[PDB]
RNA sequence: UAUAGGGUGUGACGCCUGCCCGGUGCCGGAAGGUCAAGUGGAGCGGUGCAAGCUGCGAAAUGAAGCCCCGGUGAACGGCGGCUAAGGUAGCGAAAUUCCUUGUCGGGUAAGUUCCGACCUGCACGAAAGGCGUAACGAUCUGGGCGCUGUCUCAACGAGGGACUCGGUGAAAUUGAAUUGGCUGUAAAGAUGCGGCCUACCCGUAGCAGGACGAAAAGACCCCGUGGAG
RNA sequence: CAAGUGAUCUACCGAAGCUAUGGAUUCAACUCGCGAAGCGAGUUGUCUGGUAGGGGAGCGUUCAGUCCGCGGAGAAGCCAUACCGGAAGGAGUGGUGGAGCCGACUGAAGUGCGGAUGCCGGCAUGAGUAACGAUAAAAGAAGUGAGAAUCUUCUUCGCCGUAAGGACAAGGGUUCCUGGGGAAGGGUCGUCCGCCCAGGGAAAGUCGGGACCUAAGGUGAGGCCGAACGGCGCAGCCGAUGGACAG
RNA sequence: GGACCGAACCGGUGCCUGCUGAAACAGUCUCGGAUGAGUUGUGUUUAGGAGUGAAAAGCUAACCGAACCUGGAGAUAGCUAG
RNA sequence: GGUCAAGAUAGUAAGGGUCCACGGUGGAUGCCCUGGCGCUGGAGCCGAUGAAGGACGCGAUUACCUGCGAAAAGCCCCGACGAGCUGGAGAUACGCUUUGACUCGGGGAUGUCCGAAUGGGGAAACCCACCUCGUAAGAGGUAUCCGCAAGGAUGGGAACUCAGGGAACUGAAACAUCUCAGUACCUGAAGGAGAAGAAAGAGAAUUCGAUUCCGUUAGUAGCGGCGAGCGAACCCGGAUCAGCCCAAACCGAAACGCUUGCGUUUCGGGGUUGUAGGACCAUCAAGCCGAAGUGGCUGGAAAGCUACACCUCAGAAGGUGAGAGUCCUGUAGGCGAACGAGCCUGAGUAGGUCGUUGUUCGUGAAACGAUGACUGAAUCCGCGCGGACCACCGCGCAAGGCUAAAUACUCCCAGUGACCGAUAGCGCAUAGUACCGUGAGGGAAAGGUGAAAAGAACCCCGGGAGGGGAGUGAAAGAGAACCUGAAACCGUGGACUUACAAGCAGUCAUGGCACCUUAUGCGUGUUAUGGCGUGCCUAUUGAAGCAUGAGCCGGCGACUUAGACCUGACGUGCGAGCUUAAGUUGAAAAACGGAGGCGGAGCGAAAGCGAGUCCGAAUAG
């Protein structure tokens, strides 16, 4: 018995093709060049997964000091002084977020730049 | 070219004889035979009709007319009758014309 | 595959570098590795044939197996009456059922009408009762023990 | 039908055509060496009680051919090194000369070319002919006169394209492209990585530096226990 | 005015290394359903980068047997889609479509494509670009027609004239004439044409050939050769490019 | 008269142009032969390791150190691709 | 509010981008069969009475196909069938037919010209004659080769058979022997088959008993640059099975042979061999018959659904508006033809020498057959053979012929298929056509209205083409560029967007805008800015590479099949035992079949011995 092609392959690609989407030119129309570009964008994706853990612990790090030195501190003095008072174990995120209510940061500051002097 | 009729290129009935539908539009309506097409399998009967819009060719008529006229059908007007309905038929026997035979169902002749 | 000889030019053309029109890679040329002829029938073991369908009607007898008693009364070769018959043996018009027997009449009520699959004697196979729900095998040499 | 026909090399005409038969070819010789089959059948062995049947086989004899001898050059050939012979005439830095642009002279303001001389001829030379030769030559080389857009050095003008509009409308090529410069780095020559500079979007006419531009699965080179003449 | 540099002290940043939380896989042990291992598991420890290569479990396509079923109040195929599974993949729903078809188990394969300067076919880019095929020019009037730079008519102009005129053989095959046509061929157009359609036209005692002749060559009863098939060969016969022959 | 000039005719000297050509060898200009070893028509004969060849390995139906077609044949491919 | 100043930001789109929507292109995919493919079986020659294959004609009208052949889509007789027919052809007109047309089965008759072609020639289908009969018109004859003569032969044929001739690539990892291989190919002869065949054999049992084919022996025995590799037979199991005729001794000639009752070729009788005999003397073709269903329902239409019911030796199958046992056509069964198929026993012989070759047989100790050159015997106490050769022992009777069936093949026909179904399947859903080549030769693609033409009268814009209505139809979301109708590729409209910008085109993040049918925390589409980021594959030490490949999409596209082969793993049946092959009988399915193969004993070079065996004089391995 033969049995050729068929239904197979226009349908392995339409999911290439719909995965696609709004890809510039060729990229999105175009089976093959969609499929390579997919390539691409596999090692994209994972990297960048791990990455945005990277990112955002930079953020959170901007803000953190420049609100350690709207007081005198800085991210390096606060921090450490932070976690010289009974280790206070906010995250980094958190801290930022007290860089959105300043009433408190500030007192995080005072008590970091107590456990310190 | 797909071939003709299947059916041993073999009426079930005359071109004299009354017929009925018994399938489709038609069912149940009666007529005389006009017209058998063995090969063809068609049987044109008083029946079936058709409004055929002939292309104007000026033949006598420049401007063409509709005419009224039956289109024929196939072994779906059933065969002769004799209870008033149609009947799968026999061969029978010999008659005053002894050189053939008649047909029945369960009953007499046609 | 009936075509030529050597198209064209093995170098320099400008072509890809093929030289008949019969192979494979060729829209209307030949097909690689196609099905030939050939023979799948094989001798299995007699000793896996016999306990096979001795298997076979044994799994009938754990649920649905019924033997025909040196013959049954089936006027003249009518099928209407072999009807009966199997309708007074509890053989509804449901299950789908095989028979074996020997005379010739019996049989010749043999219109399968989701019914009446037939054989007669060394008809018999592992696959045409394993195939049917109820085996009515013929009683007589049903159970002649060989040997 | 020998004043003919085949083969071969030379290549009108003129003066001519040298030395070397060792090697090879050819022609001739023939005392000797050698040499097949065949003729011959001494003798050796198997088997059989025997008759016999059988395997092997030596001297002598046995052609052409080759060894041997002589000749042979408009036969293949050779005519040299800080052998068989070693260039007779002629010519020589040459369609031959390496050193080389040899040295002298002629021609030119100036001549790696060309002409003439010389000879030191890397590695001329006499029918694979030597040296001359009037005439001939879409032959090649160097000069001179004449004339000129070949040139200093390009101008003006013509027509046919190129340009604009209407009609018909290809091609090679094309991984996809949102396709800059410098410097650096990278498989060692970066639009495409890094840094820095520059840069609004889109065309039309034009130029050819890049896109290791296009064309032919490099013809050179190597490889293949590949091919063909 | 170190952001240079030697020594020294710490605090922080910093990876897919370590860690927290969750979860899956590999192997090992401990527990169980069993009647047999081992299957399905549950718990802890543990493992889990990978090219050639070895091993394991699987996804999908056609065809076949069996079961279960669906279908004109609508099958397959096609199209959209934010759902589901660990993957291959699968389902829901809506749109098309118009007559066949899912799911399960087993069996058999022409069974899974981006590559091969692969193959067939379709469509793109170059681009409204290059070209429109001799630099022998063309102009106006009039006509026809749905429509004219291009067809017809008139009057001029230019070009060949040992031709770019005329008559033949070869070759072609109705291309000739008339009447129509206008899709396509015509490098643009087209009312026209060597294009399409139909009808007609082709006349020989004397021209050329044949019923006459022979050359090269071919062929050849008999005849001479030869593994076959076949090769030769006298007379004879064929053969114009020539001989003969009445306008 | 294998004499001269030179049309037809046979040819193909140098330059340009053409190079997805007007043309798979050409055009304009220029140039050789032009009573001869000349040019040309029809018929015909010689072919594949074979024919032909005033001799280039030229030509033998548009690319000849061995034509084309079919076949052995899916030759073989220690090689490259996939 | 107004001016001036400074600062910040919006919208515009020539065009582009992503998404959506609607079309166009194109013809994938699904469905389908008008066509293929294979296996099984059947059947198997045509022609000088003209083959195969063609040319030119035959029609009211004819270009192509079919059929026919100047008696031309046809003529006559017989059988069948019993209303149509007037070929494909889809076309109007002329008509034919119960006096039986048409179609089907069978015979006859006509059968131009070319082609073995054959009166002669010839560039195939054309050109020229002669002889006889005939009023002409017309008819018949005119080739060679065997025959006295009847009569026979020329040619053709897919594959198969025999025969004369006979390659190379290739393997041997080079190449001479060797192999490919007596393969390919050419040529000859023939038939439905052919070949071969009736022991001067096979072979080691004083066994068999023509030939052929299958299994097996067996990869054994052997052959071999003893390399690559090649490779039997006997026994045994099956299919099928027959053996028959001559020449010769001896009789009767008769003709021509000769010194006298004889001997060369003929004709009857006679006689046909090895455990020696003979002499002479005691059923299938055409075809017909064939059981059984009605109402309601969804539908455009019913065969579907449903309610009751029937047949069945008939539930195979096709057809019919969608799926019908009971509507049609129907081998389940039944019947059926005019008239048509089926003392002798083989001489230039055996034997030999030289050159060679077949067989497992390559010069090997090389027998034997077969021959090209030269030679050259015996005949029943006779002759050939048993693998140099000898003796013994054993098997055969050459030098003459014929011969069914078991065997092969598929142009042709029927049935079937875990074969194809429009790039597949034959090259062809039909064409060896179009097209390419002087030629030999090569050589395509191409399918689909609807159930039924009811094939769109009439109207509108247009010269037309094309379209919009109307009408038929379930449907025109089928309209003749007529099933579905993917993708590349081209367009229209809309959302969101882009004219300070550096880019493998993505990815993550966040804001803005837009929409809400697996869908309001949820997204989905788009977008601005930030971070990050060197196409794919191949080949490689090392690829973004300025290294290979590719314009794009669609479809075709590559690790298979085979063999009693080998060696492993897993699984199953038996288990100290396990299984069959060729074939036979039954097939809606299988059973039988011990020929043979594998365990079962090893050591050795081999004899051979044997839980032992080898070397070797017993001690060691
Ligand atoms: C220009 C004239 C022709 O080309 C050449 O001669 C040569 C072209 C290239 C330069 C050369 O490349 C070079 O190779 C070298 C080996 C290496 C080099 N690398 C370093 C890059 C490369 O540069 C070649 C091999 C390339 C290759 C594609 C090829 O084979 C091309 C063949 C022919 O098309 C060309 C012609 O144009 C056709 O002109 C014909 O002339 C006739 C006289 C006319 O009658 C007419 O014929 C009817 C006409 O047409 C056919
Ligand atoms: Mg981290
Ligand atoms: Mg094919
Ligand atoms: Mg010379
Ligand atoms: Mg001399
Ligand atoms: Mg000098
Ligand atoms: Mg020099
Ligand atoms: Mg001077
Ligand atoms: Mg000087
Ligand atoms: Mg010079
Ligand atoms: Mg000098
Ligand atoms: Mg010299
Ligand atoms: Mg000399
Ligand atoms: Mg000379
Ligand atoms: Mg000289
Ligand atoms: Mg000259
Ligand atoms: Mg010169
Ligand atoms: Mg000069
Ligand atoms: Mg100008
Ligand atoms: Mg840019
Ligand atoms: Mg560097
Ligand atoms: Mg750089
Ligand atoms: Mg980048
Ligand atoms: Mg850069
Ligand atoms: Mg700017
Ligand atoms: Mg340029
Ligand atoms: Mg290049
Ligand atoms: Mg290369
Ligand atoms: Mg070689
Ligand atoms: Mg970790
Ligand atoms: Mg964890
Ligand atoms: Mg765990
Ligand atoms: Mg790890
Ligand atoms: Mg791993
Ligand atoms: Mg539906
Ligand atoms: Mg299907
Ligand atoms: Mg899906
Ligand atoms: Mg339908
Ligand atoms: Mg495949
Ligand atoms: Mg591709
Ligand atoms: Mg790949
Ligand atoms: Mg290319
Ligand atoms: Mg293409
Ligand atoms: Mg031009
Ligand atoms: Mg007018
Ligand atoms: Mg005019
Ligand atoms: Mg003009
Ligand atoms: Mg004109
Ligand atoms: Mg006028
Ligand atoms: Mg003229
Ligand atoms: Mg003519
Ligand atoms: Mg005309
Ligand atoms: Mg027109
Ligand atoms: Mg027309
Ligand atoms: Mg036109
Ligand atoms: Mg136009
Ligand atoms: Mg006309
Ligand atoms: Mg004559
Ligand atoms: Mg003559
Ligand atoms: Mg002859
Ligand atoms: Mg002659
Ligand atoms: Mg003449
Ligand atoms: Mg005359
Ligand atoms: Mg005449
Ligand atoms: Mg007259
Ligand atoms: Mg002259
Ligand atoms: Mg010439
Ligand atoms: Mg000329
Ligand atoms: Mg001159
Ligand atoms: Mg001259
Ligand atoms: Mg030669
Ligand atoms: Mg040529
Ligand atoms: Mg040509
Ligand atoms: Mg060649
Ligand atoms: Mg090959
Ligand atoms: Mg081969
Ligand atoms: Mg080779
Ligand atoms: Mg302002
Ligand atoms: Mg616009
Ligand atoms: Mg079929
Ligand atoms: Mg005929
Ligand atoms: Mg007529
Ligand atoms: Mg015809
Ligand atoms: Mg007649
Ligand atoms: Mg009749
Ligand atoms: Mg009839
Ligand atoms: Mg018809
Ligand atoms: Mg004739
Ligand atoms: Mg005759
Ligand atoms: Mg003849
Ligand atoms: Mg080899
Ligand atoms: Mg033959
Ligand atoms: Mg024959
Ligand atoms: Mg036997
Ligand atoms: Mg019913
Ligand atoms: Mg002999
Ligand atoms: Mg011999
Ligand atoms: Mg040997
Ligand atoms: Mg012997
Ligand atoms: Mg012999
Ligand atoms: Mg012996
Ligand atoms: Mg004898
Ligand atoms: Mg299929
Ligand atoms: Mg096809
Ligand atoms: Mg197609
Ligand atoms: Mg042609
Ligand atoms: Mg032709
Ligand atoms: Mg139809
Ligand atoms: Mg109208
Ligand atoms: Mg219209
Ligand atoms: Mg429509
Ligand atoms: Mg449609
Ligand atoms: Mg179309
Ligand atoms: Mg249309
Ligand atoms: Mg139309
Ligand atoms: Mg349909
Ligand atoms: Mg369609
Ligand atoms: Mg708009
Ligand atoms: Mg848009
Ligand atoms: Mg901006
Ligand atoms: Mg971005
Ligand atoms: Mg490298
Ligand atoms: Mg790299
Ligand atoms: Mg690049
Ligand atoms: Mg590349
Ligand atoms: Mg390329
Ligand atoms: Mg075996």
């Amino acid at each position: 018995p033969r049995a050729k092609t068929g239904i197979v392959r226009r349908r392995r690609h339409k999911k290439v093709l719909k995965r696609a989407k709004g890809f510039w030119g060729s990229r999105s129309k175009q089976y093959r060049n969609a499929f390579q570009t997919l390539l691409n964008a596999a090692t994209y994706e994972y990297r960048d997964r791990r990455n945005k853990k990277r990112d955002f612990r930079r953020l959170w790090i901007q803000r953190i000091n420049a609100g350690a030195r709207l007081h005198g501190m800085n991210y390096s003095t606060f921090i450490n002084g932070l976690k010289r008072a009974n280790i206070d174990l906010n995250r980094k995120v958190l801290a930022d977020i007290a860089a959105r209510e300043p009433e408190a940061f500030k007192a995080l500051v005072d008590a970091s730049r107590n456990a310190r002097q | 070219p797909s071939a003709g009729s299947h059916h041993n290129d073999k009426l079930h009935f005359k071109k004299g004889d009354t017929v009925i539908v018994l399938s489709g539009k038609h069912k149940g309506q009666t007529g005389k035979v006009l017209l058998a097409l063995p090969r063809d399998q068609k049987v044109v009967v008083e029946g079936v009709n058709v409004i055929t819009k002939n292309v104007k060719p000026s033949m006598t008529n420049p401007q063409g007319g509709q005419e009224q006229r039956e289109l024929a059908l196939h072994a779906s007007k059933v065969a002769l009758v004799d209870p008033e309905t149609g009947k799968a038929t026999r061969v029978r026997k010999q008659i005053v014309d002894g050189k053939k035979v008649r047909v029945a169902v369960a009953s007499g002749k046609t | 595959s009936k075509t030529g000889r050597k198209m064209y030019g093995q170098k320099g053309t400008g072509n890809a570098r093929h030289g008949d029109r019969s192979v494979p890679t060729f829209v209307g040329g030949g097909v690689a590795f196609g099905p030939k002829p050939r023979s799948y029938d094989y001798t299995l073991p007699r000793q896996v044939r016999q306990l096979g369908l001795a298997m076979a009607i044994a799994s009938r007898q754990e649920g649905g197996k019924l033997v025909a008693v040196d013959g049954f009364d089936i006027a003249d070769a009518k099928t209407k009456n072999f009807i009966s018959w199997a309708k007074q043996n509890g053989l509804d018009g449901t299950e789908k059922v095989l028979l074996v027997t020997d005379d010739e009449n019996t049989r010749r009520a043999a219109r399968n009408v989701s019914w009446v699959s037939v054989l007669p004697v060394a008809g018999v196979n592992v696959y045409d009762i394993l195939r049917h729900d109820r085996l009515v095998i013929d009683a007589a040499a049903l159970e002649i023990v060989e040997e």
